[PDB]
């Protein structure tokens, strides 16, 4: 369930 | 070109110490107001953005905008020979010179490094709570909860904050209460990586303090300050 | 049900290091008159027999005696998670480990069902050297070089050999002094890889103390304070 | 029969330590002048020769030369049993090293094993030095471990003002000059030089950096170059390296 | 190499 | 590279 920096930046 | 002196050259080797484990390759963007580097490691769970203000150095000169793509373990390497209480100066741009002045002896090194082309914008936010601690506390709680979990939960709230693991061996927990500064507009909880926070924290010898930056669902700041010179920020984004 | 705390809990720290490479598992007798820890290791070769006393705790409540199965790999990387200065809580299916520096650490190991043995009988021994716990760490880290066993004779005499030659350590009767109390000289072999276990017990006590008979188990006694100790029996060759 | 007593054991250590990793059997020349080792790597690429005079043992006894054919790593593992201030007697089929500790009562003595060696001493003729450069030996070790990093060979290159250590790989490239100035660097030369060594042989070398806080490159054109560490007031450590 | 268990 | 006995 490891979301990624992309996502929110 | 470019000529960046700096005595104090053991910065340069902690900042590297820092990175090179976390990122292998990077490109170092060199400017008239400092030395900039961002860059997310090779799974994108966490992003470093590092700033040396031209003014930490002790001379600074730069005639144009730099990107230098830099391989950072051959960096490393090159730093490895640079002694603690040397003076060191980088210089260049299809090579990046690194000149290593003895404190005390007559003896200067004189490294040129092959760089490499290498070919995110980070949104102003404000953070419901934001935990200033003890950088070798971080580094601890984050080395022991990885013999416990892979994961590590923050709660953060008025009293304090909560570092919570879970595994086969059972489970932990290490409240902080309050120097432990805690900023709180929103209390949060977050789940983080643990294997990521212990390549983070190699970044402890920097600072002595630690600020951790968190919100609901956004990633999680880790900021080391570095002196009077600039920072070193990780970014780490949440689990679920 | 139980709670012990222990304000020096660098000594369980110690107590955890100085067994885990030796004891895989263990259980823990717990009742009020203290804690007590005795198991052979997988060879059966060597026992150890820990006991830290209720009055050595800071502060000590055991309602009831229990029989606590712990993983002692697992227990150790807990108390790594303790700092050397830290006060040690230990509170019980579950042991709960309370480290306190402001910061507080609360940590909880699952237990095993350990359903575990054996009667030690007191005695009188021929031969009891009392020496510097860091000499005799060296002299079996030092002749592991040589050989894979020791021949203790009682000055007191360590000798070993292999491959390479032979060597000869010699201890002469005087804290760092080495105290002799012999009825009958005795000459026993032993292996030095078990020694060199129970030299991971050094740090919890300035001097060991080998208790030696003719025909029966070594001795190797580390006191713990004013709280107990750690016993390690070796049989000999 | 033979019987050498060196208060100073750790000189006897260290020279373990700066032996054992470059070379495994050698055997060790025991006369009335004193110590001698002398012997090349597997490689025949360096040579080492050890001198222990006997007036620097506080007692020294020798009645006949000896060669002793020594396991130097098993030589290195009983040396590891005694302490940085032992006292260490020599003593000779089986080589016998008795360790008397500075306090406590406390005496190892150790018989190790000897075996049959032919070595083939070879000669070393004393030559004239182009460059010779006297520095601290703890800097030497700093140059040969960090250019080690960058590249698989050193040139070393002498002039008037100073000495240069340059090496080269797919990293990149770097360059350590030392200028001449206990902690100092002089140079005396006669013709200036320029070398290319191993590195990898340099860095088995360093590891007789504790036996001198200085230590003496010896340099001319075809010859091997010479890494000398003196120790204390007895000997001296050498080691000989082919140029490529 | 004995066993403890002979002793005790 | 050259060898020690190549000068010896």
């Amino acid at each position: 369930s490891q979301r990624c920096i992309p996502e929110f930046f | 070109m470019f000529e960046a002196r700096l005595v104090q050259g053991s910065i340069l080797k902690k900042v590297l110490e820092a990175l090179k484990d976390l990122i292998n390759e990077a490109c170092w963007d060199i400017s008239s107001s400092g030395v900039n580097l961002q860059s997310m490691d090779s799974s994108h769970v966490s992003l470093v953005q590092l700033t040396l203000r031209s003014e930490g150095f002790d001379t600074y000169r730069c005639d144009r905008n730099l990107a230098m793509g830099v391989n950072l373990t051959s960096m490393s390497k090159i730093l490895k020979c640079a002694g603690n209480e040397d003076i060191i100066t980088l210089r260049a741009a299809d090579t990046l010179a690194l000149v290593f002045e003895a404190p005390n002896q007559e003896k200067v090194s004189d490294y040129e490094m092959k760089l490499m082309d290498l070919d995110l914008g980070i949104p102003e936010q404000e953070y419901s709570c934001v935990v200033k601690m003890p950088s070798g506390e971080f580094a601890r709680i984050c080395r022991d909860l990885s013999h416990i979990g892979d994961a590590v939960v923050i709660s953060c709230a008025k009293d304090g904050v909560k570092f919570s693991a879970s595994g086969e061996l059972g489970n932990g927990n290490i409240k902080l209460s309050q120097a432990v500064t805690i900023e709180m507009n929103e209390p949060v909880q977050l789940t983080f990586a643990l294997r990521y926070l212990n390549f983070f924290t190699k970044a402890t010898p920097l600072s002595s303090t630690v600020t951790l930056s968190m919100s609901a669902d956004v990633p999680l700041v880790v900021e080391y300050k570095i002196a009077d010179m600039g920072h070193l920020k990780y970014y780490l984004a949440p689990k679920i």
